[PDB]
């Protein structure tokens, strides 16, 4: 991970890339942040009895 | 004459959004690489 260029080389296994179309790597799109939707429960659950 | 022209991703298929599911299945070597250039070949070929 340097340049697309360097990307392409690794992928290869070789210094030399031969013209044409190569593909690389996946797009990832990461979450903005984890949101949590629940019920609300206050009551403690009767583990004494 | 053509077929549909399909690229699978073995890495995502296999393991989705997992990091442990991810490295156990680097101790499989490149078995999801050469899926990649079988499945390449096919679809370069469907536009000879």
């Amino acid at each position: 991970a340097l340049d697309p260029l360097s990307e392409t080389k690794c992928t290869l296994k070789s210094f030399t890339v031969e013209k044409g179309i190569y593909q690389t790597s996946n797009f990832r799109v990461q979450p903005t942040e984890s949101i949590v939707r629940f019920p609300n429960i206050t009551n403690l659950c009767p583990f004494g009895e | 004459v053509s077929m549909t022209k399909t690229s699978v991703d073995c890495t995502m298929y296999i393991c989705g959004d997992s990091t442990e599911c991810s490295n156990l299945l680097l101790q499989y070597g490149s078995f999801c690489t050469q899926l990649n250039r079988a499945l390449t070949g096919i679809a370069v070929e469907q536009d000879k």
